[PDB]
């Protein structure tokens, strides 16, 4: 059930980012660059910016 | 606004003159209502 | 000009988020295309293409590489949605030969199996005359047996036949004009007759969405071409006023002639020309009218006579009425109708009349039989049922798709339905998904269209029964849910 | 697909900048570049802003004033075979809303990056050289002219 929903969301991501018509290695390149940028941004936000957003996420979780 | 004024005052004179002439240029583009077509023909 | 009936059309604007995502996709594709070009240039990846022969390596390169950019990087990826072969009559259901590619559409290999019973929404048979069994087929067979296939000369030479005269007089009767002429190609009609009418010193006012044949015919003649906005009477009137007032561009002189090129139904947009306004403007400003009527000569009108009958106007008001037999009548060819003097001047001074081979006898016999059936000469009830069924199918299909949440262009009467996809990947996705469910459609991408609107064209027919339409509609609804193609804000 | 299937215009490349949502996409691209530049850990704010200015200006110069022609076959027999995109824009009309926007935006970026760089002289000269390199080709007088015959063919 939830796996089907996640696969559908991945399909929509492919359709929107035009990765649907690219070859597998181009998808690999794009995905690797994207995840690298997101991880680097999270690292910078944790190190420098105060964890106020983390407090908001913890409050939402509770 | 006061802090912005102080920051502007911290700038050198040539930099502010360049920014002012750039702003005047922007005004000239905004009010350049003439849409020239860049053509020229003459009779034979 | 005034309309006897309401004139409804709708062209909904693109949602802003959809436009942003479209630009994101096009940018990604452009960047990866540049990367692939860089890889291919340095031979890091072997190029799967043909190259110039070794003896001509020192010649100037035949093509320019940049012009093939979108062909190498965008067209080739989704190349399998086009050029699909068929091995059956293009009726309501068609058989499609199946092919597969192993190198990402750079080469296609043919599997033995054949897809059968694909619902046909890509062919042009509006009135369902594309049949392998019928009266027209028997007449064509008899004429093929008698006259043979193809004539081996020109009309001005020994190549003029009696079948051609019969076809021309019957066409003149069908349209209501005094006289008409017939040619062997719809493209050639425009390309070879527009240069005859006008020349250097005349003005041609062409709509924004004219066919390539009309544009080529206008370019071949030496006339000046000015383009007005699609179905914008204000723009047409402004251009007419400026042309009459300010004269020729360099040496201000009165124009020798003014010709307005318009179409009956615009295929890709799906709209119908505002004929009363155009006629009123040309009467006021003393201009001549050229009316391309390829898509409306059989589809529109209570008796299927075209746009002039649809608006209930007078055929004598339009100077030149061109048309094509390919769309509605199910046979190749074309025609030009008008006054007798125009037809005589065309018979004397037409490129295809002097240098080109005339029509084929079986083709003209099929056209004659189909048009006699349409006008009711045979006496059978057929010929009115086709038009009525086409109208009902168009109305039902358009209403059902509009109430499903889709965005659709054009009038409510045109039998051409452009569905809107708006994104480059959804073009190929829609084509493949619809073929997977046994529906054949046509998809149009960026360089053909404006950048933000990419579409899929449905061509309805009088041969489409109600169950076929219902099946197609349910499959379209499922695919629209799958691909999120319901962008309409007004109703969903 | 083929040019002329759904529109009679010979060169669609002249309208891509007049479309809907193109300006918003341009601004969002600049913002995303700025965000991914801020994402770098060991780079200071003025350096980030001058890198944003330099990269945006370099890409803009490459796309508008370096690449010439069209990426697709066109039915006017290669009339724009030698013109760059800035020259093809709007069929040579020198002033237009799109041209005004494209000329104004680097100046606004320059103002912002001068404010955030605290008016340092090194950053001043770098950003001024970049701004001149972008703004000089936009001049109506400098239309269809290649200095020293570079990028002529
Ligand atoms: C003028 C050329 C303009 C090139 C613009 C390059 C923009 C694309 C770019 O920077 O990233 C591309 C590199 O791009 C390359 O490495 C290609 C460099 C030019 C190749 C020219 C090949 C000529 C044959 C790769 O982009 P990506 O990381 O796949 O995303």
């Amino acid at each position: 059930r939830a796996w089907k929903q996640m696969s559908w969301f991945y399909y929509q991501y492919l359709l929107v980012t035009a990765l649907y018509m690219l070859e597998p290695w181009e998808r690999t390149v794009f995905n690797s660059m994207l995840v690298s940028i997101v991880g680097m941004a999270l690292y910078t936000g944790y190190v420098f910016m105060p964890q106020h957003i983390m407090a908001i996420l913890h409050y939402f979780e509770i | 606004l006061v802090e912005m004024v102080q920051a502007l005052y911290e700038a050198p004179a040539y930099h502010l003159i360049l920014e002012g002439i750039l702003i005047l240029w922007i005004i000239r583009l905004l009010f350049s209502k003439t849409y020239k077509l860049q053509e020229r023909s003459d009779l034979t | 000009g005034l309309y006897k009936r309401p004139f409804n059309e709708a062209f909904e604007e693109t949602p802003m988020l959809v436009a942003v995502l479209t630009y994101v996709g096009y940018g990604v594709l452009t960047l990866f295309g540049y990367l692939r070009d860089f890889l291919r240039y340095w031979r890091i990846e072997k190029c799967h293409h043909a190259t110039e022969r070794e003896e001509q390596k020192d010649f100037v390169s035949l093509y320019q590489d940049f012009e093939n950019f979108y062909t190498r990087n965008l067209y080739m990826r989704i190349r399998d949605n086009w050029n699909r072969p068929i091995c059956s009559v293009p009726g309501a259901r068609v058989d499609i030969m199946e092919r597969q590619s192993h190198d990402y559409n750079w080469s296609f290999k043919y599997t033995g199996n054949i897809i059968k019973g694909v619902i046909n929404m890509g062919s042009y048979n509006y009135l369902g005359f594309a049949r392998n069994t019928g009266s027209c087929q028997e007449a064509a067979a008899k004429v093929l047996e008698e006259y043979g296939a193809g004539v081996c000369s020109t009309r001005q030479e020994i190549g003029n036949l009696d079948k051609h005269e019969e076809l021309e007089e019957l066409v003149a009767r069908f349209l209501g004009v005094e006289a008409a002429m017939a040619y062997g190609m719809g493209f050639a009609t425009n390309s070879m007759n527009i240069p005859a009418l006008v020349g250097k010193g005349c003005l041609i006012l062409s709509d924004e969405l004219n066919h390539a044949s009309l544009v080529l015919g206008a370019r071949l003649s030496g006339a000046t071409i000015r383009i007005f906005k699609h179905n914008n009477m204000q723009s047409l009137e402004k251009l007419l006023k400026d042309a009459i007032v300010y004269g020729q561009p360099r040496t201000r002189r009165p124009w020798k002639k003014i010709l307005i090129l318009v179409e009956g139904i615009y295929s890709m947009e799906g709209s119908i020309v505002r004929l009363p306004e155009v006629i009123a403007l040309k009467k006021k400003y003393k201009a001549y009218l050229y009316l391309d009527e390829a898509h409306s000569i059989g589809a529109l009108g209570p008796t299927g006579r075209g746009v002039v009958e649809y608006f209930g106007l007078d055929p004598e008001d339009v100077d030149v009425m061109m048309g094509t037999f390919t769309k509605s009548f199910g046979a190749s060819g074309g025609y030009i109708g008008g006054k007798k003097e125009l037809i005589d001047y065309l018979r004397t001074h037409s490129h295809s009349a002097v240098y080109a081979t005339s029509l084929s006898p079986p083709v003209v016999e099929q056209i004659i039989t189909s048009m006699k059936c349409i006008m009711g000469q045979d006496g059978t009830s057929l010929g009115k049922e086709c038009v009525q069924q086409l109208a009902e199918n168009t109305r039902y299909f358009r209403r059902r798709l509009k109430e499903m949440g889709f965005i659709i262009y054009g009038n409510e009467d045109s039998p051409v339905v452009p569905l809107m996809l708006y994104m480059p990947a959804k073009i190929g996705a829609f084509g493949r998904e619809m073929l997977k469910r046994n529906i054949g459609v046509v998809v149009v991408g960026f360089p053909a269209t404006p950048i933000i609107e990419s579409r899929a064209r449905f061509c309805l027919s009088a041969a489409h029964t109600k169950e076929i339409l219902d099946t197609a509609l349910k499959e379209i609804d499922e695919v629209g849910d799958l691909l999120q193609l319901k962008y309409s804000r007004h109703r969903l | 697909m083929n040019v002329g299937t759904a529109h009679s215009e010979v060169n669609p490349n002249t309208r891509v900048m007049n479309s809907r949502g193109i300006w918003l996409s341009y601004v969002l691209a600049i913002g995303l570049l700025h965000i991914v530049l801020l994402s770098i850990p060991f780079v200071s704010v003025p350096v980030v802003w001058t890198l944003t200015n330099l990269i945006h200006n370099m890409g803009m110069y490459i796309f508008l004033h370096t690449v010439k022609g069209t990426p697709f076959e066109t039915p006017d027999q290669g009339k724009a075979r030698l013109l760059t995109h800035w020259e093809q824009m709007d069929y040579g009309v020198q002033f237009t809303a799109s041209r005004k926007f494209l000329t104004i935006t680097p100046i606004v970026l320059y103002f912002l990056t001068s404010f955030y760089t605290k008016y340092d002289q090194i950053h001043f000269v770098l950003n001024t050289v970049s701004l001149m390199s972008v703004l000089i080709p936009k001049l109506p007088q400098l239309h269809g002219v290649r200095i020293f015959g570079i990028n002529k063919y």
